[PDB]
């Protein structure tokens, strides 16, 4: 399985106040691992998984420091932008970041990541070749032209081809029983009625870990596509994940229709049919 | 023929370090102007000379403010002895969008307020390049073929490079097309379609999802580059069918509505025996077809009064001009 | 600019009348993060709601997770209940044993 890490930092301004809620969140593989909160009793950064803990007093300072500095930097950033597009101060708006690295099942860097959001719109991003910037909306193209011209490229890229990726080990071989895991998924297919002649055979995947999973239906061993009804991954609560696939067969042929399981934890890809009774 | 076209721009202000160091900056300035092709307090003056055929930016702009068109403008530094500005234009609801570049010959005074190259009243400069999509905000439906237009004029002396096309949306963002100097690079089934306007408006057929989002015709040259962007918002009205289900006894009301992409979705009730509008609706978890678009289930429990009503589940949803029904009927 | 919640209602485990699970509502990709989120049961706001953890994901939305200790019974009518800027009435998802 491949793995991730991202930190996911977010200014949201507030009509009346001069300071804007800032929260830095941290992810390995999509699971939270610290986070900072400017409205919390005293905003310091804190753990949030268990292995995690590991880290001492200096750490949290350090990384407190950095939130600290940060939250400035977003206060007039979001003034800057409040500014350009001459927009009213009795809103609420948004600012955010998002940087990190991906790694693959191999260890290797695939993609640093360093962009902006402003309301929700991607403003200003780093490609992956970590040389150049895509500016989707034209403000950004005057900012391109600055971080370009002055190639600030190589400090983020030095830093996500480095420590992003120094650290993203650090953790997994600190954090590897929790997040090295897998789960294979537990899976079944119910049988259910839609009208007269026809039914829904849904396939069923449950507790599996990690999330990235397919489901696939195939008939006569032929993985159709067309009128396949599908739901986003979901989390179980518990730590694992859920994921169903559904389509409408005629009444009859159900045993000709197959459910496909593909997961990081199976030793083979599952195979299921719709099994009455029994 | 020959005309002057004027717009009440702005200007930022030259300290670099600050740009380098926030996303943007709130500092004002003033007008510019130029020589076309048709067929108390004090504002600066920008005076650049036509080589080039900006298009149809023209006429497109001689009846602006007459079409009731809001214009904005903004020129900049192309930097942090000559010296080059780049300006952008924005038409609102007309549309035309675009990208100049211009440049002085420098040997000849300035001004001490900003680092800006004056003559005989104004900063004399002439433009050498532009970029201009007429198509800023664009909506097509799925599996359309879309053309994002894109133009560019280049004055003679100046050699193209690069057409990169690129999408960002979302998280992420991805190469579309790339023409080199003389080659092609598409990544996405994509065709691309002396001195004077020509064209890059990349060409998109049978859209998926996938292709959603906003795409960056950025034009490299020999000296500079100038993005224009085209966003592409892809349209999948749904279908909607009603029909009751459950045996009569808990007569539950329920209505399918499904293949439509983007998730907003309006669900109205109607009840009768000619009465209107009526509530308690109720949906269901948010399940989606495999190409991306979304179902969902509106399950309101009928009433049939004491001998029967018609139930009017209709939806509307950014494609409709219309919101789209289901009618049926019920019974004690 | 604006976006609307993805929302499902589901059961931990799979739904058994009887003994043990939790009731799940899985609010996701919804943009900006100001939001009013309750569990209902017969259209009552469920006065235990264990845990409602905010989190944000890499397309810029935000996602959080409204659960509580869950044992299923046939007379209620468990569902969830979101109001958003995106949303001129609260939005009331109904949940599905086997969905």
């Amino acid at each position: 399985g491949p793995h991730s890490m991202r930190y996911f930092e977010t200014a949201v301004s507030r009509p009346g106040l001069e300071e804007p809620r800032y929260i830095s969140v941290g992810y390995v593989d999509n699971k939270e691992f610290v986070r900072f909160d400017s409205d919390a009793e005293n905003p310091r950064y804190e753990p949030r998984a268990p292995w995690m803990e590991q880290e001492g007093p200096e750490y949290w300072e350090r990384e407190t420091q950095k939130a600290k500095g940060q939250e400035q930097w977003f206060r007039v950033s979001l003034r800057n932008l409040l500014g350009y597009y001459n927009q009213s101060a009795g809103g609420s708006h948004t600012l955010q970041q998002m940087s990190g690295c991906d790694l693959g099942s191999d260890w290797r860097l695939l993609r640093g990541y360093l962009q902006f959001a402003y309301e929700g719109r991607d403003y200003i991003a780093l490609n992956e070749d970590l040389k150049t910037w895509t500016a989707a909306d034209m403000a950004a193209q005057i900012t391109r032209r600055k971080w370009e011209q002055s190639g600030a490229a190589e400090h983020y890229k030095a830093y996500l081809e480095g420590e992003c990726v120094e650290w993203l080990h650090r953790y997994l071989k600190n954090g590897n029983a929790t997040l090295l895991r897998t789960d294979s998924p537990k899976a079944h297919v119910t049988h259910h009625p839609r009208s007269k002649g026809e039914v829904t055979l849904r396939c069923w995947a449950l507790g599996f870990y990690p999330a990235d999973i397919t489901l696939t239906w195939q008939l006569n061993g032929e993985e159709l596509t067309q009128d396949m009804e599908l739901v986003e991954t979901r989390p179980a609560g518990d730590g694992t994940f859920q994921k169903w696939a559904s389509v409408v067969v005629p009444l009859g042929k159900e045993q000709n229709y197959t459910c496909r399981v593909y997961h990081e934890g199976l030793p083979e890809p599952l195979t299921l049919r719709w099994e009455p009774s029994s | 023929p020959g005309v002057d076209v004027v717009l009440d721009c702005f200007l930022v202000k030259d300290g670099a370090h600050r740009g380098a160091l926030a996303s943007s900056e709130d500092r004002a300035r003033a007008s510019l102007v130029l020589k076309q092709v048709p067929v108390d307090d004090p504002p600066i003056i920008f005076e650049a000379s036509v080589d080039l055929v900006q298009i149809p930016q023209a006429e497109a702009l001689l009846h602006a403010d007459a079409s009731g068109k809001e214009v904005t403008c903004e020129i900049s530094r192309y930097f942090l002895t000559a010296a080059w500005f780049m300006a952008n234009v924005q038409v609102s609801g007309g549309g035309p969008s675009i990208s100049l570049v211009m440049k002085t010959p420098r040997v000849l005074w300035h001004p001490t307020l900003n680092l800006p190259l004056s003559p005989q009243g104004t900063v004399r400069t002439a433009v050498e390049f532009q970029v201009m999509t007429q198509t800023q905000s664009l909506s097509f439906l799925l599996g359309s073929s879309a053309s994002l237009d894109c133009g560019f004029s280049m004055a003679p002396g100046l050699d193209l490079i690069s057409v990169e096309w690129r999408l960002q949306h979302k998280g992420r963002g991805q190469l579309v097309y790339s023409w080199t100097a003389g080659q092609g690079q598409a990544v996405r089934k994509g065709a691309t379609l002396l001195g004077m306007a020509r064209d890059a408006s990349l060409t998109l057929p049978g859209l998926t999802i996938q292709d959603e989002g906003t795409y960056i015709c950025q034009i490299t040259t020999s000296l500079y580059r100038a993005q224009q962007i085209i966003q592409l918002n892809i349209q999948a009205s749904p279908k909607v069918r009603l029909s009751l289900a459950n045996e009569a006894l808990l007569p539950t009301l329920i209505c399918d509505i499904a293949g439509y992409y983007p998730l907003d979705v309006v669900v109205t009730w109607t009840r009768e025996e000619s009465p209107a509008q009526v509530s308690g609706a109720s949906f269901s978890s948010l399940r989606q077809s495999v190409a991306g678009t979304y179902s969902i289930s509106s399950s309101l429990t009928a009433e049939p009064g004491s001998a029967g009503a018609t139930y009017t589940c209709q939806v509307t949803h950014i494609s409709l001009e219309e919101p789209l029904g289901a009618s049926t009927q019920v019974v004690p | 600019i604006q976006r609307t919640p993805k929302i499902q209602v589901y059961s931990r485990h799979p739904a058994e009348n009887g003994k043990s699970n939790f009731l799940n509502c899985y609010v996701s990709g919804f943009h900006p993060s100001d939001i009013e989120v309750d569990l209902l049961k017969n259209g009552e706001r469920i006065e235990k709601v264990e845990h409602s953890d905010l989190s944000f994901s890499k397309d810029w939305s935000f996602y959080l997770l409204y659960y509580t200790e869950f044992t299923p019974t046939e007379k209620d009518e468990y569902a969830c209940r979101v109001n958003h800027v995106t949303l001129s009435q609260p939005k009331i998802v109904k949940w599905d044993r086997d969905m």
